[PDB]
């Protein structure tokens, strides 16, 4: 089989560059294949951005020519996307993949949001009297909430934007034989490096 | 470009069910189509290309047939993990295109929401925010209503929903609803509730709490 | 595959 995963920013600014790379392991991109740059719009619409192939001849999307390079670094066994002069129109799920027959190995996938927002962290607040975690005023998308280290198996609300800002939360389900027992939520945002605790 | 009609759009079966998904094309492309899945985490698999042949691992209840312009995808016996969103591409011309998708849900018995209403913390009224939360859990089917009430008087603006995807677990639905207001407006009041109407129960679920 | 029997390949991509 083929491992593909996407790395780079989560926050790309209008008028700039969008730059991802996929790290491809199992397999030498030298060897055989075409590998693809594929996007994913909020609404779930898929675009084919372009491909380099394993000899590096590339073919892009019309749609995109003039403001796109898909580039290798054999060496690393490494691929690279280049968007230039994004807009909001930009934002989608980025993925890279292999096309050999049809379309079998998918990296899991990156989300690129473009705007010119700031970056904010999260102002979580606690949500007691079923129980649960309030993530208030963040972004850009990037939040993950964790109930007692994995120990309870719960409600995962996506975000919304409220003020240009984002707003989720989260709920947990136990029998009233605890909240007795303890209850805390994990709340990690990646793109702050802050796991913003709290906690009772 | 190949415009590509994927149909239907979404669909409500039951494990064991054999269902088909279709795909047009605006001109023929010579069984240059592949089959995608796409589940809950967001992650894509191959299925099927040129229209028929399986990809590395892909269990035979997937299978596919078609030519020129129209073709099938088909899944027998409707396996738990076989519930996720699936797209046709092109490869016949440049630039390639997709589907747009087909969402298979698991069918369910109806059931009633639990209902579950929060306070604002103290953290937030020192910002000078206060948001009221309501939880709204494990109901089908996905259509619900909630309604937001200060001192009985119905509040529609400051009102954030949202909806989860299908529980992998129960095959349930849940909705959480967060009304805010300012500090200052929330404490010239003192009755907050939440009311719930769904396909399920004559009279709506209320939820509320006062500031005494 | 398709129309035919041929199957062939474009910068790595399998085709009908």
């Amino acid at each position: 089989d083929v491992q593909l995963q996407e790395s780079g920013p989560s926050l790309v600014k209008p008028s700039q560059s969008l730059s991802l790379t996929c790290t491809v392991t199992g397999y030498s991109i030298t060897s055989d294949f075409a590998w693809n740059w594929i996007r994913q719009f909020p609404g779930n619409k898929l675009e084919w951005m372009g491909y380099i192939s394993y000899s590096g001849n590339t073919r892009y999307n019309p749609s995109l020519k003039s403001r796109i390079s898909i580039t290798r670094d054999t060496s690393s066994n490494q691929f690279f996307l280049q968007l230039n002069s994004v807009t909001i129109e930009d934002t989608a799920t980025y993925y890279c993949v292999t096309a050999g027959r049809g379309f079998p190995y998918w990296g899991q996938g990156t989300l690129v949001t473009v705007s010119a927002a700031k970056t904010t962290p999260p102002s979580v607040y606690p949500l007691a009297p079923t129980l649960g975690c309030l993530v208030k005023g963040y972004f850009p998308e990037s939040v993950t909430v964790t109930a007692n280290s994995g120990s309870l198996s719960v409600h995962t609300f996506p975000a919304l934007l409220q003020s240009d800002l984002y707003t989720m939360s989260s709920s947990v389900t136990v029998p009233s034989s605890t909240w007795s027992e303890t209850v805390t939520c994990s709340v990690a945002h990646p793109a702050s490096s802050t796991t913003v605790d709290k906690k009772a | 470009d190949i415009l590509m009609t994927q149909s239907p759009s979404s669909m409500s079966v039951s494990l064991g069910d054999t269902v088909s998904i279709t795909c047009h094309s605006s001109q023929d492309i010579n069984s240059n189509i592949g089959w995608l899945q796409q589940k809950p985490g967001k992650s894509f698999k191959g299925l099927i290309y040129h229209g028929t042949n399986l990809d590395d691992e892909v269990p035979s209840r997937f299978s596919g047939s078609g030519s020129g312009a129209d073709y099938s995808l088909t899944i027998s016996s409707l396996e738990s993990e076989d519930f996720a969103d699936y797209y046709c591409v092109q490869y016949a011309q440049f630039p390639w295109t997709f589907g747009g998708g087909t969402k298979l849900e698991i069918k369910r018995a109806d059931a009633a929401p639990t209902v579950s209403i929060f306070p604002p913390s103290s953290e937030q009224l020192t910002s000078g925010g206060a948001s009221v939360v309501c939880f709204l859990n494990n109901f089908y089917p996905k259509d619900i209503n909630v309604k937001w009430k200060i001192d009985g008087s119905e509040r529609q603006n400051g009102v954030l929903n949202s909806w989860t995807d299908q529980d992998s677990k129960d095959s349930t639905y849940s909705m959480s609803s967060t009304l805010t207001l300012t500090k200052d407006e929330y404490e010239r009041h003192n009755s907050y509730t939440c009311e719930a109407t769904h396909k399920t129960s004559t009279s709506p679920i209320v939820k509320s709490f006062n500031r005494n | 595959c398709g129309a035919d029997s041929y199957e062939m390949e474009e910068d790595g991509v399998r085709k009908c």
